[PDB]
DNA sequence: GCTTTATTGAGGCTTAAGCAGTGGGTTCCAGGTACTAG
DNA sequence: CTAGTACCTCTTAAGCCTCAATAAAGC
C-alpha cells in the first residue's frame, strides 16, 4: 500500500496569489515553518 | 659534571617553531647567516640569539633559544619556509630529552656478526664483520662475489688477477677462500593431556597432546606423526579445544 | 663534503679543514702528532647555530661554551686518536656511548 | 543494464518479491559466505575440501550456516568492520 | 564449566521443554531401562520396515547381534560395541524389576542424575556412598541412603 | 601468455591491416607486442559493437621519436527502423 | 550421561522425491544421520525411540529453490560424560604408557602417575599386563575408574581417568 | 560455487554492536608490520603485512593459506593493529565528547543519578535515543560532581552519594583533539579518556543507551584498527594498489615511527605531533573528508578514498550496488510503434534473442524439443549456448564442435533462446509510477527495434521519439509465474 | 579578552574591559599584574585599548613625556 | 534509514547504541538479497503430508 | 532592602541534503631534486 | 660520465553555542 501510494503522489507532481503545484507539495511535505504564501479562510 | 648541566626557567628557554619538512639544514644555515649579518651590520644593538638548532628525527620544525618571545618574532619576520604564528613553549623537563642523542638503531658491531649492506653494489646481501677500524668509521665486510673462482678469473680477465697466497686473490684491487673483504662506512651498514601447538622449532605448526612435562621440558604426541616430540616450554602454545 | 670533528662537533667543509683545520682544536691536534682528517668524521646528526656560546645553555650542554660561533653537530660518529684521548682526561665522546 | 532504485520499488509496488531476489542474486553478484550462530561474523575458516568449519574469534568447532548474500552485501559488511561496527547476521529471531 | 556439584551447562537444565512448548521436569533412565527402550525401539524400526516391504549370555547377545545387523546394521560399528557394553555387564533382565526400580526412586524425589548414579553405581558403604558424590553429602539422611542401597542390592537379579 | 579472441590472420608482415580488409568484432587492428622482462600482447581490438572495411593506415614518429600508427577504418550504414531522422 | 530428550533436526529434500514413499525416504536419511553422530553441544547420541510415532512438521519451500526443508523433532536418548563421574569399563589395548579402556561409544585413559604404586607394568606375559599385590589386570577385565576429564574430537569423545580412592580397579 | 555442508538459512536479523579489540585481536589471523605490500622483486606478498596470503589471495593461480581457496570462495580476513596510542573514532567523536561531559573526569561515574527528579523523569524515557539526550542535556546542566547530594524527603539532610566533588570542565570540540576548559583550556588526553570510559559502571553506560554485550563505551575509543583483506581493497592492473592501501601503508608507517621513537627516547614534545598525525590519518582512512579540517590529499592528483566516500551517496555501496545494482540478464535498446501486435506481446530483435537466454531444466516433456534447441546451436536462434551438468559444471555449445552428440539427461538445465509467448519484463528508464514496468509476451522480429503496441506507450510514457527501453528476462519457475500473474 | 604583553612577554594573557558607561578602558595582566586605565568612546575594542597602553609605555620608556 | 540521504552518521549512531534490526523492512531483505515479507514473501508455502498422498 | 541565582527564549554558525537511465570523447600516468649503481 | 631510483610535493532542516530578560531564594 505504501509504494502505491507514494508512486500515486509523485505521478502527478511529474506530470505537472498563492504557491501551488511543486512548490507547495514540496512544502506541504516538508515541516515549513516558514510560509512562503500563508492564508486563512473565515467564514 | 653533568648534574650541573640541568637546565632551569632562568637559565634555558627555548621556543620551537614550525618549519616546511626537508628544510630544516638550509633553513637553519640561512638563520646563522642571518644573525651574523645583523651583528655586523646593527653594532651594539643585537637581537637575543643564543642558538638555532634542529632534529633530524623531528621534521618540520626548528628550535631557537631566546630570552622573549618578541625577539624570536622580529628575528624569524620575513624569513620563508618559517611559520612564526604556530610556535610553542619547550618546557624545562623537556629539555634534555630534546638534546639527548638518539639511540642509533645500528647494533654494536661485533666480529663475526652478520648484518645487511645498506649502500653499495652488494645491496641486500648478508655481509660478515671482520674488523672494526681503531675510529670507529669504516669496517670489514667478508661478502659472496657465487663464490670466486680463480679459474674463471683467469681464463677471462688474467692481466688484472693476482696471487697474493695459496687463498688470496686480488681481481680489480681482495678475494679469501672465495669471498669478498670490503671496506664499508658503518653508515652505509601445562599439564598432561592439555592441547600444544609448535609456534617456533623445526617442528613448527605441528600440534599434539601433553603427556609429561619436566625441567621446563614438554613431551607432546603428535597426531600428525603419532610419535612422541620433547620441545622447550617457551616455544610451545596451549590451543583450545 | 661536510665533515663533524669529534672532539667539539665543530662541522665544516673538507676543503677548510684541510686549509685551516679545526679553529677550536687545531693546538690540540698539533700536540697529539695527528692529522686534522683522523679527528674528524663525516657522518653526524643535528644541526646547531650557536651564536653566543658563554651565554648560551646549547652550548654548556655540548661542551662547547668556550668554543666560537658557528655551525655544530650534536651527534658525532667515531673516534678519537688515542693520543688525543690520553691528553683529554675529562673527554666525553659525542656519539652517546656516555649519555646513559 | 542497471536495476534503478525506482524500478525496484515499482516492482515492489508490483508485489513480485521473487522476481526482485532473483535479480538481485542471480541475474546480479551471487555469493554465499558463513556466519557463526554465536558471533554471528562472516569472519569464518571454512575450507571445503576439507569440510573444516572453525572460527578464531569464538571457540566453537561445528555452529556455522551458510547464507546466500550479494557480494555488495559483504563488500559493506567488511567496510563497517573496518569502521569497528560489526554485522551480526543471525539466522534466528531472539 | 562441569562437574559433579551440580553446576550442569547451559543446557542441562532442571526443566525441560516439550514439542508442544510445555515444560517438563528432567527424566533419566538406568542401564537396565535403557536397554528395555532401546529394544523397544528396534522392535518398532523392525515392524516398520516389515510393513513397508509388505506392501543366558549365550543366546540372548546372539539374538541382539542379529537383530541389529537386520535393522539399522552397517552404518556404523560403534552401536555394537555400545550395544556389547550394555549387555556384558547389565544387572536387570526383567521389566517388572526396573519398573519397581524407578517406582521406588520416584519417591525420593532426589535429581534425577544423582537417582541414576545410585541405581546404576553400586555401593556398600555410606562412607563409599558419599565420597563417591560429595556434592550430594547433605541431602539424603544415612538410614535412607542404607535403605535404599540395600533394596537395590537384594533386586539385583541373578542372571 | 596474453592472446586474445582477435583474428591475427588479418594482420600483415608488419603487424598492421592493410586498406581493404574485412574486420568485425574482436577481430585486432594493430598488433603491437609490449616486451616483459618475452612479451605480452598489446594490440588494439576492434570495436565489438562496430565494424567495416578499413579505409586507411599511416605510420609516423612522434614527438619523441616513437612509432606510432593511425588506423581509420569506414562503414557504411544504411537507414533502418531505429534511426532517428 | 544416558538422557533422554527433544532433539530438532533440518532435513533437505529435492522436490522430484514427493511421492507417497517420501517419508520412508527421510526416515532412512534421520536414520543415517542420527545414528554415528558425535557433537560436543548435544553430546554422543545413543538412540533414537519411538520411530512410529515421529512426528514430521510441514516443510519449508525456500523462496527460489524448490527443495523442501523439514524440521523434525524427535525424543531420543544420548550419552555424554561428565566430570568426576565413575563408569566401568573393558581394557582393549595395552601400552608402556597405560592401557585404554573402552566404555561404551567412548575411550579412557589413565596417567601413568595417577596409578597405584603396587601396580606395576610387566612384558613377561604375552600380551604384556600389569601386576599389583592384590589385583590382576589383563586385556579382559572389567575396570571401574573415575573419569577427571573429558576431550571433545570431531567425530570422537576422549576421557582421561585415575584410580586413587578406594574401591576402583577391578572388580 | 561449492558443495558446503553447513546449513543453508536466510538471515533474520542483524546487530550493530561496535567491533571489541578483543575480539579484533581474536579474530585476527594475521598481523600487518610491513607498510610495503610486497617483497623484494615484486614477486611475493611482504610477511606478515599488507596483502599477506594469510589475509586473501592477492592474484589469481594462488590458493589463500588460511583458506586453500581461490578468488571465488574467499571472503577475505582482517588484522589487527597494536596501536599502542589510543585513537579518537571520528564518527563517534560527538558520542566521546558527550560520554565524557555525562560522567566525571576522575571517579568516572556519572554526574546525575536517581535522587534528582529530573533525571528519573529523563530515565522513564523508553527510546534510547531520546533517554541519551535528556541525560546528556542534564549532564551538561550540571557543572560539578558533589560527593554527597541532598535528599528529597529531608532537603537538610544529605546522602552520600560516593563521588569526589571534582568540578566538570566544559569540554570543546576543536579539531580532532578535545580541549577542556576548567579558566583554563588544556587538551585531555586519550589515555585518560579511555581509562575513564573503562571506569564507566554497567548501570551508567547502559542508562545512557550501551549495549554492555554489543557495545562499550571503551570500544568507541578504537585501540585496533583492522585492515580489510584484498578484496576490500582490489589491485587495479595497469601492483596497481587502490588508495585505501596507501592510507592503510601511511597509517603503518606512522605506527612504526611513534613505536621507534617511544623505544628510542621519548622527549613528550614530537610524541604529540606523532600522535595528532596518526589521528588525522586514521580519522582520513575511515573518514577522509572531515568537516572544518583538511582533507588528506593522495599521493596522485585526487583527494584519497575513505570508506565514509565510499559509502556517502548514490556511488556508494548502499545506493550504487545494493538499492540499485546492475544486471546480467537484461537488454536495452530503442522502441518502436506497432500496430500489429497484441497488448501484452512485445517485439523483439533476433540478434537479442539470441544473446539473451533462459535456463529451462530437462524434463521428459520437452526432452525432444530440448535435444532440437541443442543441435540447432547458438548460432540458430531456436536453440542454446550452454549445457548445464547435474554437477553444476557449464559446457559451451560454440566452442564444443561434438555438440550434436550431447544426450541431455534429466535435472539438467540448458540455456535456451528466448522464444515466442516467454514473458519478460518491459520497463522505460523513468519510472515514474507502478506501470512503468510491464510483463509482456516476447515476440521474435527480424528487425534490432523493440516493438511494443501503441496503448502501451501512455503507460510508459513513450513517444518514439528516440526511447530506449529495456527488456529483463526471468530465469526461473518462479520468477516466471509471478511476472505473468501479478 | 586575550591579548600580548610586553612586560612578561606572554601571550593570551592580558584582558580589556570596556565600561561604556564610564567611558573607561582598563588594561590588566594576570602574570605581570601590570594595569593600564584610558579613556575609551562607545566604537572603542580591546585593540584600541592595547594600542592606546603600547603607546603610553613607548612614551614613558622615550622620557619625552 | 541507512538506504535514505543520511548513510553513514546512521550507521555510527546503531554502533554507539548497539541498535538490533529485526529485518522486516523491505531494505533490510534487499540488501540480503533474501525474499522480503511483501506480497508473495509476505508468507510461506508449505507441504501437507496427508492429502499428498490422498491426491496420489 | 540588595545580590545572586535557575529558568526562559533568540540568533549565528555549522553540517548537511540535493530526478532516473543511457551513449560517447579526452587525459593522468604526475613536477624537479639528490643520491647512487654501471 | 652517464643514467636508475626514490622522495616531497542556490534553498531550507536540525545541533550546538553563544547571547539578553525574568521570578525566587540567600542573605
Ligand atoms: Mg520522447
Ligand atoms: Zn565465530
Ligand atoms: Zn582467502
Ligand atoms: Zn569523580
Ligand atoms: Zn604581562
Amino acid at each position: 500500500v505504501g509504494v502505491l501510494a507514494a508512486q500515486s503522489i509523485g505521478e502527478p507532481a511529474t506530470q505537472m496569489k498563492v504557491t501551488s503545484g511543486v512548490p507547495r507539495l514540496k512544502e506541504i511535505l516538508n515541516v515549513a515553518k516558514n510560509m512562503k504564501t500563508p492564508s486563512l479562510t473565515v467564514y | 659534571p653533568q648534574r650541573f648541566l640541568l637546565p632551569s626557567v632562568d637559565t634555558a628557554t627555548i621556543w620551537g617553531v614550525r618549519c616546511r619538512p626537508g628544510k630544516e639544514k638550509e633553513l637553519i644555515r640561512k638563520l646563522l647567516k642571518k644573525k651574523f649579518n645583523l651583528d655586523r651590520a646593527m653594532g651594539k644593538k643585537k637581537l637575543k640569539i643564543l642558538s638555532i638548532f634542529q632534529r633530524d628525527n623531528y621534521t618540520g620544525r626548528i628550535y631557537i633559544e631566546a630570552p622573549k618571545q618578541s625577539v624570536i618574532e622580529k628575528f624569524c619576520n620575513g624569513v620563508p619556509d618559517i611559520y612564526i604564528s604556530q610556535k610553542l613553549l619547550i618546557p624545562v623537563q623537556e629539555l634534555p630529552l630534546l638534546l639527548k642523542p638518539n639511540k642509533s638503531d645500528d647494533v654494536a658491531l661485533e666480529e663475526g656478526s652478520y648484518v645487511r649492506i645498506k649502500r653499495g653494489i652488494y645491496k641486500g646481501d648478508l655481509a660478515m664483520v671482520d674488523q672494526i677500524s681503531e675510529n670507529n668509521l669504516e669496517v670489514m665486510l667478508k661478502i659472496v662475489p657465487q663464490l670466486f673462482n680463480p679459474t674463471m678469473a683467469l681464463r677471462l680477465d688474467q692481466a688484472n688477477l693476482y696471487k697474493r697466497d695459496d687463498r688470496h686473490f686480488t681481481y680489480k684491487n681482495d678475494y679469501i677462500d672465495g669471498y669478498l673483504y670490503k671496506s664499508f662506512r658503518i653508515q652505509h651498514v601445562f599439564e598432561p593431556g592439555d592441547h600444544v601447538t609448535v609456534i617456533n622449532g623445526e617442528h613448527q605448526g605441528d600440534a599434539g597432546l601433553v603427556l609429561m612435562v619436566e625441567q621446563g621440558q614438554v613431551t607432546f604426541m603428535s597426531t600428525q606423526t603419532s610419535r612422541e616430540v620433547t620441545i622447550t616450554a617457551n616455544n610451545l602454545s596451549k590451543s583450545i579445544d | 663534503s661536510e665533515r663533524a670533528c669529534m672532539l667539539c662537533g665543530i662541522v665544516q667543509t673538507t676543503n677548510e679543514f684541510n686549509r685551516d683545520g679545526c679553529p677550536n682544536c687545531q693546538g690540540i691536534f698539533e700536540e697529539a702528532g695527528v692529522s686534522t682528517m683522523e679527528c674528524t668524521s663525516p657522518s653526524f646528526e643535528g644541526l646547531v647555530g650557536m651564536c653566543k656560546p658563554t651565554k648560551s645553555w646549547v652550548a654548556k650542554w655540548l661542551s662547547v661554551d668556550h668554543s666560537i660561533a658557528g655551525m655544530y653537530a650534536i651527534k658525532v660518529d667515531g673516534r678519537l686518536p688515542a693520543e688525543v684521548v690520553e691528553l683529554l682526561p675529562h673527554y666525553k665522546p659525542r656519539d652517546g656511548s656516555q649519555v646513559e | 543494464l542497471r536495476f534503478g532504485e525506482m524500478e525496484r520499488d515499482c516492482m515492489i509496488a508490483h508485489g513480485a518479491a521473487s522476481f526482485l531476489k532473483e535479480r538481485l542474486m542471480e541475474a546480479s553478484d551471487a555469493f554465499r559466505v558463513h556466519i557463526c550462530g554465536i558471533c554471528g561474523l562472516m569472519t569464518v575458516i571454512a575450507k571445503l575440501n576439507h569440510n573444516q568449519f572453525e572460527c578464531k574469534g569464538c571457540d566453537n568447532k561445528i555452529d556455522i550456516y551458510q547464507i546466500h548474500i550479494p557480494y555488495a552485501a559483504k563488500l559493506l559488511f567488511q567496510e563497517l568492520m573496518a569502521m569497528n561496527i560489526t554485522p551480526r547476521l543471525y539466522t534466528d529471531r531472539s | 564449566e562441569n562437574a559433579a556439584t551440580l553446576q550442569l551447562g547451559q543446557e542441562f537444565q532442571l526443566k525441560q521443554i516439550n514439542h508442544q512448548g510445555e515444560e517438563e521436569e528432567l527424566i533419566a533412565l538406568n542401564l537396565s531401562e535403557a536397554r528395555l527402550v532401546i529394544k523397544e525401539a528396534l522392535v518398532e524400526r523392525r515392524r516398520a520396515f516389515k510393513r513397508s516391504q509388505k506392501k543366558t549370555r549365550e543366546k540372548e547377545l546372539e539374538s541382539i547381534d542379529v537383530l541389529l545387523e537386520q535393522t539399522t546394521g552397517g552404518n556404523n560399528k560403534d552401536l555394537k560395541n555400545t550395544m556389547q557394553y550394555l549387555t556384558n555387564f547389565s544387572r536387570f533382565r526383567d521389566q517388572e524389576t526396573v519398573g519397581a526400580v524407578i517406582q521406588l526412586l520416584k519417591s525420593t524425589g532426589l535429581h534425577p542424575f544423582e537417582v541414576a548414579q545410585l541405581g546404576s553405581l553400586a555401593c556398600d558403604t555410606a562412607d563409599e556412598a558419599k565420597t563417591l558424590i560429595p556434592s550430594l553429602n547433605n541431602k539424603i539422611s544415612d538410614d535412607e541412603l542404607e535403605r535404599i542401597l540395600k533394596e537395590l542390592s537384594n533386586l539385583e537379579t541373578l542372571y | 601468455l596474453r592472446m586474445k579472441h582477435g583474428t591475427y590472420d588479418k594482420l600483415d608482415d608488419d603487424g598492421l591491416i592493410a586498406p581493404g580488409v574485412r574486420v568485425s568484432g574482436e577481430d585486432v587492428i594493430i598488433g603491437k607486442t609490449t616486451p616483459i622482462s618475452s612479451k605480452r600482447d598489446a594490440s588494439t581490438p576492434l570495436r565489438s559493437t562496430e565494424n567495416g572495411i578499413v579505409d586507411q593506415v599511416l605510420v609516423t614518429t612522434n614527438q619523441d621519436g616513437l612509432k606510432f600508427v593511425k588506423v581509420r577504418v569506414r562503414t557504411t550504414k544504411i537507414p533502418q527502423i531505429g534511426d532517428k531522422f | 550421561m544416558f538422557f533422554i530428550k527433544d532433539l530438532s533436526l533440518n532435513i533437505t529434500l529435492h522436490p522430484s522425491f514427493f511421492g507417497p514413499r517420501m517419508k520412508q525416504y527421510l526416515k532412512t536419511k534421520l536414520l543415517e544421520e542420527v545414528e554415528g553422530s558425535c557433537t560436543g553441544k548435544f553430546g554422543y547420541i545413543l538412540c533414537v525411540l519411538d520411530y512410529d510415532n515421529i512426528d514430521i512438521q510441514r516443510g519449508r519451500i525456500l523462496p527460489t529453490d524448490g527443495s523442501a526443508e523439514f524440521n523434525v523433532k524427535y525424543r531420543a536418548v544420548v550419552f555424554k560424560p561428565f566430570k568426576g563421574e565413575v563408569v566401568d569399563g573393558t581394557v582393549v589395548s595395552c601400552s608402556q604408557h597405560g592401557f585404554e579402556v573402552q566404555v561404551g561409544p567412548m575411550k579412557v585413559f589413565v596417567t601413568k602417575h595417577l596409578m597405584p604404586q603396587d601396580l606395576t607394568f610387566n612384558a613377561g606375559s604375552n600380551p604384556p599386563s600389569y601386576q599389583s599385590s592384590e589385583d590382576v589386570i589383563t586385556i579382559k577385565s572389567r575396570i571401574r575408574v573415575k573419569i577427571e576429564g573429558c576431550i571433545s574430537q570431531v567425530s570422537s569423545i576422549h576421557a582421561i581417568g585415575s584410580i586413587k580412592e578406594d574401591y576402583l580397579g577391578a572388580i | 560455487q561449492q558443495y558446503s555442508s553447513a546449513p543453508l538459512r536466510t538471515v533474520k536479523e542483524v546487530q550493530f554492536g561496535l567491533f571489541s579489540p578483543e575480539e579484533v585481536r581474536a579474530i585476527s589471523v594475521a598481523k600487518i608490520r610491513f607498510p610495503e605490500t610486497m617483497d623484494e622483486t615484486q614477486t611475493r606478498a611482504k610477511i606478515g603485512g599488507l596483502n599477506d596470503p594469510r589475509l586473501g589471495s592477492i592474484d589469481r593461480n594462488l590458493k589463500c593459506q588460511t583458506c586453500q581457496e581461490g578468488m571465488n570462495e574467499c571472503p577475505g580476513h582482517f588484522g589487527h593493529i597494536d596501536l599502542a596510542k589510543p585513537v579518537f573514532h571520528v564518527g563517534f567523536i560527538a558520542k566521546i565528547k558527550k560520554v565524557c561531559e555525562c560522567v566525571c573526569m576522575h571517579c568516572g561515574k556519572l554526574l546525575l543519578d536517581e535522587h534528582n527528579e529530573l533525571m528519573r523523569q529523563a530515565l522513564a524515557i523508553k527510546d534510547s535515543k531520546k533517554r541519551f539526550a535528556a541525560i546528556w542535556t542534564l549532564c551538561k546542566t550540571k557543572m560539578v560532581c558533589e560527593t554527597d547530594v541532598p535528599s528529597e524527603d529531608d532537603p537538610t539532610q544529605l546522602v552520600s552519594r560516593g563521588g569526589c566533588g571534582n568540578t566538570q570542565p566544559t569540554i570543546r570540540k576543536d579539531g580532532l583533539k578535545l580541549v577542556g576548559s576548567w579558566p583554563e583550556l588544556r587538551v585531555l588526553s586519550t589515555e585518560e579518556i579511555l581509562n575513564i570510559f573503562k571506569h564507566i559502571s554497567v548501570k551508567d553506560f547502559t542508562s545512557l543507551g550501551f549495549n554492555e554485550v554489543f557495545s562499550r563505551p571503551e570500544w568507541m575509543i578504537l585501540t585496533c584498527l583492522p585492515v580489510p583483506p584484498p578484496p576490500v581493497r582490489p589491485s587495479i592492473s595497469f601492483r596497481g594498489e587502490d588508495d585505501l592501501t596507501f592510507k592503510l601503508a601511511d597509517i603503518l608507517k606512522a605506527n612504526i615511527s611513534l613505536e621507534t621513537l617511544e623505544h628510542n627516547g621519548a622527549p613528550h614534545h614530537a610524541i604529540e605531533e606523532a600522535e595528532s598525525l596518526l589521528q588525522f590519518h586514521v580519522a582520513t582512512y575511515m573518514d577522509n573528508d572531515i568537516a572544518g579540517q583538511p582533507q588528506a590529499l593522495q599521493k596522485s592528483g585526487r583527494p584519497v578514498k575513505s570508506i565514509r566516500a565510499r559509502l556517502k551517496g548514490k556511488e556508494g555501496r548502499i545506493r550504487g550496488n545494493l538499492m540499485g545494482k546492475r544486471v546480467d540478464f537484461s537488454a536495452r535498446t530503442v522502441i518502436s510503434g506497432d500496430p500489429n501486435l497484441e497488448l501484452d506481446q512485445v517485439g523483439v530483435p533476433k540478434s537479442i534473442a539470441k544473446t539473451l537466454t533462459y535456463p529451462e531444466v530437462v524434463t521428459p516433456y520437452n526432452i525432444d524439443r530440448l535435444t532440437q534447441l541443442v543441435r540447432n546451436g547458438p548460432n540458430e536462434h531456436p536453440g542454446a549456448k550452454y549445457v548445464i551438468r547435474d554437477s553444476g559444471d557449464r559446457i559451451d555449445l560454440r566452442y564444443s564442435k561434438r555438440a550434436g552428440d550431447i544426450q541431455l539427461q534429466y535435472g539438467w538445465k540448458v540455456e535456451r533462446h528466448i522464444m515466442d509467448n516467454d514473458p519478460v519484463l518491459f520497463n522505460r528508464q523513468p519510472s515514474l509510477h507502478k506501470m512503468s514496468m510491464m510483463a509482456h509476451r516476447v515476440k521474435v522480429i527480424p528487425y534490432s527495434t523493440f516493438r511494443l503496441n501503441l496503448s502501451v506507450t501512455s503507460p510508459y510514457n513513450a513517444d518514439f521519439d528516440g526511447d530506449e527501453m529495456n527488456l529483463h528476462v526471468p530465469q526461473s519457475e518462479e520468477t516466471r509465474a509471478e511476472l505473468s500473474q501479478l | 579578552t586575550k591579548f600580548n604583553c610586553l612586560f612578561c612577554n606572554h601571550e593570551k594573557s592580558v584582558s580589556c574591559t570596556l565600561d561604556k558607561k564610564n567611558s573607561i578602558g582598563t588594561l590588566s595582566c594576570k602574570i605581570c599584574g601590570q594595569s593600564f586605565q584610558t579613556r575609551i568612546n562607545s566604537l572603542s575594542q580591546p585593540v584600541d585599548v592595547y594600542s592606546d597602553w603600547f603607546d603610553a609605555v613607548e612614551e614613558v620608556n622615550s622620557g619625552r613625556g | 534509514r541507512c538506504s535514505f540521504e543520511e548513510t553513514v552518521e546512521i550507521l555510527f549512531e546503531a554502533g554507539a547504541s548497539a541498535e538490533l534490526d529485526d529485518c522486516r523492512g523491505v531494505s533490510e531483505n534487499v540488501i540480503l538479497g533474501q525474499m522480503a515479507p511483501i506480497g508473495t514473501g509476505a508468507f510461506d508455502v508449505m507441504i501437507d503430508e496427508e492429502s499428498l498422498v490422498k491426491y496420489m
